[PDB]
């Protein structure tokens, strides 16, 4: 059917849809605890 | 009165564009127009076919055996076709 | 046909001598009024002053049956030129300063300035300014935004909310612009527009004290306030909201609240508010084929706020014209005929109650413009000489004589009966 | 309000994309066909009878199905007026 | 924002302002109006048409209060000056708006050497006072009550009787039908 | 990886607070089921005195059903939509429907609201005893309680007959299940 | 400077629509003198404001009196002076849209900018005359403080 077969599930769907809420704010500790689960990041940490 | 194997015709309006007839309109439109449709309970698709003012280019006949018989080969795959459609995305979901 | 081929000739090249040449001719021939003088009477000062002056004499001749007729054309004249009309509102408030007359005077000053708005000029900061408020400048900042903006904003209205419930609330007639309370209006009571939860009773509480409550002045200086119409037209003003927009709610639930319905429509203000709410909801093309009565409780609502008051007479006979001037393409014809009797039978009921030579008039024009149906006109005379009674004045055989003398009627309503309505009309005469 | 920059490289993707799109040689489509038709078959179920038995009905031609129907249009204006319908 | 010369001002203010088809003062005026052109507008008022003239006195009303307020001497100057002209419009204007930077109002003073004024008055006044109750009453009145209105203007004057009716109106006929089935769906 | 450890800060549950109204839409809910029950109380009574039309291609035991099962279920979508208004932003069925992770609207409509009506074989349930569904009732009753509406939701209980005949409805579930493996597997090894 | 726009607004309104989330409230301001009005999104828990309350709005395309550009980069241990300094609030986000009153023959004369701070949105809407500097797909700054006048 011309689709994706593997999608986003389970918590991780629940909590990425509480996550991209418009008041979801996060301090620059948690920041780098997050940004350290990338394996692709490149090293910058964006301007909040 | 009339042919044997119908055992009762019910007249209908449809509600779904599908069955609706299109007409392209002088402007360009398609603006679907509402006409009286009949649903037999058997199957003839000739003496049916071949009654006065009944439409002979629409009038399909849902049985495939009869439809091949009555209207060849590339007709019944046509048939087949449509009738598969029909049940595969009749819930929804959609096959290529 | 050469006069206006030369005033064309004349705008077209400034730079030729011979136009003007001929323009002025044309002024010595006595022929000066084929040339421009809607924009020129802005230039001149005693010639406009005194076309004014004779205009507003003519206006108070005629009262309001004139008024109508002199005022597009004055109204034009005096907007064409904003320092025209910045002058004639300063002298029309000088006017309304006194206290005794000074209601025509302030009408007539508000037409003038609804017709400077109606072309886009606005100018509702001089108008406050020309007023009292100097004393409150908090109140003429709010009253001043919002009229300037064309909307109500909750800042404000908390403003004016706190300025008026405190101890020293300003001249309630500057909150009594006709387009400030046109805005309340249109706020409150239109179906479809949303108003804050959070404020809906500051809104309705600015509006009951702006309306009902009444204070005394002497000499522009303030005396005493009454707030006997406060809590009760409130709470009013409150039940009659949520009706309005609370649309979800069949027409049946509105006449399950009949008592109290009836009870909170006699304010005037309340009443005007119902008057355009049901004005909009029937004004949707398809409300009708939601209204599913040969006699709608809508048109029983009109009855009920042409008896409470006469004011809105004027009004009611404008709405009951634009229903009845609506034809209708998307209903059958039978439904049509049945909403055409009743409006004749709100029509009766108004010309009843007083407000007659307008009706008549209106009725006159229809039955002469085609545009109503024979039986429709027989029904409304037939039932208007059921139940009016002699002796009948002047005035109303004269605009009555030539509704008989059409043969729609003389063909119809005159029936072999012992009374006939037509016979005995034209026998009193 | 594309550039003519922006134009060249939208036709090279179109072409390249497009080129990508293309079926190889090789491939069992009929696996791949029977597999479609069969995986969606185990989610489904006046009478028209759909779903499963549908399905067998059809793979299987029976001389005689379950409901036989025919839908008939009217030709005429007795298509409008169901009196002469 | 310079302090561009006097005749230039004229020529600025007339470009800005001379439109005589527009006899509207635009809604530019709010950011038109700075502290150099009106300085130097008081030696080039001369210079100004009457059209300028009269437009710039609509247009300094069209201000904010913080303007107003931090440019007080400046408008006051200006209005003083306007006030010595030869034509008596711009005087009458400059009377009116010196007060506007002090109270935010307007100024009301007639009856002063101006023949169209006082006779509009006057007349006015007469007329008036011949037919006080035959007044129309303003837009806000048909919102009012029974004592507002007669506060206002007086007590409610009844229109002409044409005759007395002995049928009841249709009206009440309904208003008791509806209110009979009112009765019965609710109970 | 990024979103599962930040969920060690936010956190995610459900429980008892989750499934509960505020005590104004269960007189809402009651309301709506009085008038239902009301509702197909009249329209049993005009159809033992004859008074009821049969509907175009239908008799009239079958319109008589056509009637009670709108009723009913608009009885049911009515209580669920107040149910689903009723729910707060910081309620977990809420926020893992809108999601799409797990359940649907009509998941919580039978939690909160109303488990609704009973079928097998997509009719109500059979007269298996003589002219009755049970015992516990009376012979020819057409009633809404007495062919399979339940009329209490899963959290506040159900009732021992509701019980029964939730549990009727859910068989057919689990025989269906049985039957589909059984054909769908032969359908697609023909097709290969 | 790269200072794009500058203006005093009053908080006319507040969240007409409701309260949709608990720590962003959405403001309906206008302007005084350009005659602007403002929608934004402001996090109202370090932020408070309140109805009527005034603010001195500059979006700048750099924190940097200088003028120079920066890389975009959180980069806290920094010594050169900045704006942030005499302001309360500060965001950083990018513009994706600007409409405005265009026809197929003249140009356009009330223009409407829109930029997300992160997920912030916030309109501008005005004249054509003031949202020169605003190009789409440009990085900008907010710099707001309130005016206790």
């Amino acid at each position: 059917s011309n689709r994706p077969v593997m999608g986003i599930v389970q918590d991780t769907l629940t909590a990425v849809r509480k996550f991209t809420k418009r008041d979801v704010f996060l301090e620059r500790g948690e920041v780098m605890n997050l940004l350290m689960f990338l394996s692709t990041w490149d090293g910058k940490v964006p301007q909040p | 009165q009339g042919i044997e194997q119908i055992s009762k015709v019910y007249m209908h309006l449809p509600q779904t564009d599908n069955k609706k007839k299109i007409i392209i309109t002088e402007d360009g439109e398609f603006k679907a127009l509402q006409e009286w449709i009949l649903e037999t309970d058997g199957v003839s698709l000739m003496r049916v076919l071949s009654e006065k003012d009944v439409d002979p280019v629409r009038t399909t006949s849902n049985d495939i055996v009869e439809i091949f018989t009555v209207l060849g080969i590339e007709a019944v795959r046509k048939a087949l076709e449509r009738e598969l459609y029909h049940v595969i995305s009749f819930d929804g979901s959609y096959v290529n | 046909t050469w006069r206006d081929l030369f005033y064309k000739l004349a705008e077209a090249h400034p730079d030729c001598l011979m136009l003007n040449f001929t323009v002025k001719l044309i002024s010595d021939a006595g022929y000066q009024g084929e040339i421009t003088s809607v924009s020129t009477a802005c230039q001149q000062l005693e010639v406009f002053s005194r076309v004014l002056r004779t205009s507003l004499a003519t206006i108070l001749d005629g009262g309001e049956e004139n008024l109508e007729k002199n005022l597009p054309e004055f109204a034009k004249m005096v907007c064409h030129g904003e320092h025209t009309y910045l002058f004639a509102q300063a002298m029309m408030s000088v006017l309304a300063q006194e206290e005794q007359g000074g209601s025509a005077v302030r009408r007539i000053a508000q037409e003038v300035q609804r017709f400077a708005q109606e072309k886009g000029h606005d100018a509702s900061q001089i108008t406050l300014a020309l007023g009292t408020a100097a004393s409150y400048p908090r109140a003429c900042q709010a009253l001043g935004a919002m009229l300037s903006k064309g909307a109500l904003n909750p800042a404000d209205i908390t403003v004016l909310f706190k300025m008026f419930t405190s101890m020293d609330p300003p001249p309630v007639e500057l909150i009594r612009v006709p387009a400030f309370l046109d805005l309340f209006m249109q706020s409150l009571f239109k179906p479809g527009a949303r108003i804050n939860q959070d404020h809906k009773h500051k809104y309705i509480h600015i509006l009951a004290y702006a309306a009902s409550v009444v204070e005394t002045w002497k000499k522009n200086k303030r005396v005493s306030i009454n707030k006997d119409e406060l809590k009760s037209t409130s709470k009013a003003v409150e039940t009659v909201h949520n009706l309005c927009c609370n649309e979800n709610k069949g027409a049946s639930e509105l006449v399950a609240e009949l008592s109290t319905l009836y009870q909170c429509i006699r304010f005037p203000v309340v009443a005007m508010g119902v008057l355009k709410w049901v004005d909009w909801t029937v004004s949707e093309p398809r409300y009708f084929q939601l209204q599913t009565d040969h006699t709608p409780v809508h048109l029983a609502l009109l009855d009920e706020i042409s008896t409470c008051h006469q004011l809105l007479h004027p009004q009611v006979l404008q709405l009951l014209v634009k229903l009845f001037e609506t034809e209708h393409s998307q209903l059958d014809v039978m439904e049509q005929l049945e909403l055409k009797k009743t409006l004749l039978d709100r029509m009766v009921h108004l010309l009843s109650r007083g407000y007659v030579l307008p009706v008549v008039s209106y009725i006159r024009k229809c039955l002469e413009k085609l545009d109503t149906d024979i039986s429709l006109i027989r029904y409304f005379v037939t039932e208007v000489l059921d139940v009016i009674a002699p002796p009948y004045t002047s005035d109303f055989v004269q605009l009555f004589l030539p509704i008989l003398e059409n043969d729609s009627i003389a063909g119809t309503i005159k029936t072999e009966g012992e009374h006939d309505p037509v016979t005995e009309f034209i026998a009193h005469c | 309000r594309l550039s003519g920059e922006a134009f060249d490289w939208l036709l090279g993707e179109i072409e390249s994309k497009f080129n990508q799109a293309i079926a190889h040689p090789g491939e069992m489509v009929g696996a791949l066909a029977a597999q479609s038709l069969g995986e969606p078959a185990t989610q489904m179920t006046k009478n028209v009878t759909l779903g499963v038995p549908r399905l067998k009905e059809l793979i299987n031609i029976s001389k005689k199905p379950k409901t036989p129907s025919l839908t008939v249009f009217l030709l005429g204006q007795s298509a409008r007026d169901a009196e002469r319908a | 924002m310079a302090s561009m010369r006097e005749s230039d001002t004229g020529l600025w203010l007339h470009n800005k302002l001379g439109a005589t088809d527009e006899l509207w003062a635009p809604p530019s005026i709010a950011s038109l109006l700075t502290a150099a052109v009106i300085d130097n507008i008081r030696l080039c008022f001369h210079g100004l048409s009457s059209a300028v003239k009269l437009k710039l006195l609509l247009g300094t009303l069209h201000l904010p209060r913080r303007t107003v307020d931090e440019m007080k001497g400046a408008l006051m100057e200006i209005i003083q000056l306007a006030s010595l002209d030869s034509d008596p419009w711009v005087l009458m204007v400059a009377d009116i708006l010196k007060s506007f930077p002090d109270t935010g109002s307007l100024n009301l003073e007639l009856e002063e050497q101006n023949p169209n004024v006082q006779d509009i008055l006057g007349e006015l006044r007469e007329k008036v006072g011949e037919c006080e109750a035959s007044a129309m009453l303003p837009l806000e009145c048909q919102y009012l009550n029974k004592n507002a209105l007669t506060t206002l203007a007086g007590p409610l004057t009844p229109p002409v009787k044409h005759f007395q009716l002995k049928r009841k109106p249709k009206s009440a006929t309904l208003r008791a039908e509806l209110l009979q089935k009112s009765t019965e769906t609710a109970q | 990886t990024v979103i599962n450890n930040w969920l060690l800060i936010e956190g995610h549950t459900i429980g008892i607070g989750d499934s509960i109204a505020d005590s104004k839409t269960y007189q809402d809910i009651q309301n709506t089921i009085k008038k239902a029950k009301q509702d197909v109380i009249e329209v049993i009574e005009k159809a033992h005195n004859n008074e009821l039309e049969p509907t175009p291609g239908n008799t009239l035991r079958q319109t008589f059903e056509n009637q009670v099962n709108r009723i009913l279920n608009d009885a049911r979508d009515k209580t669920g939509s107040s149910a689903q208004k009723s729910l707060s932003e910081y309620n977990n069925f809420k926020s893992m429907v809108v999601s799409g992770a797990k359940g649907s609207k009509i998941n919580i409509s039978q939690v909160i609201a109303v488990v609704g009506q009973q079928n097998v074989e997509g009719k109500r349930i059979p007269f298996g005893f003589k002219h009755r569904t049970l015992p516990h009732f009376i012979k020819d009753d057409y009633g809404p309680e007495s062919r399979g509406f339940v009329e209490n939701s899963y959290l506040a209980g159900l009732t021992p007959t509701e019980f029964f005949f939730h549990a009727m409805g859910g068989r057919e579930g689990l025989i269906d299940t049985a039957v589909k493996t059984a054909e769908t597997g032969y359908i697609q090894r023909r097709l290969i | 400077a790269g200072i794009l726009f500058e203006d005093i607004f009053d908080v006319k309104d507040i969240d007409p629509e409701g309260k949709k989330f608990d720590r962003v409230s959405r403001l309906h301001c206008e302007s005084e003198s350009f005659k602007m009005d403002l929608i934004l999104d402001v996090n109202i828990q370090i932020y408070p404001v309140d109805l009527g309350d005034k603010f001195r709005l500059v979006i700048a395309s750099t924190l940097y009196e200088d003028g120079t550009l920066d890389d975009g980069e959180y980069n806290p241990t920094d010594d050169r002076p900045s704006r942030a300094d005499q302001f309360e609030y500060v965001m950083y986000g990018k513009v994706y849209r600007i409409e405005g009153d265009e026809t197929s023959t003249e140009a356009a004369t009330r223009l409407s900018a829109y930029v997300s701070y992160g997920g912030l949105l916030m309109r501008l809407q005005g004249d054509a005359n003031n949202l020169h500097g605003f190009e789409v797909d440009s990085r900008v700054y907010l710099l707001m403080k309130k005016l206790a006048f």
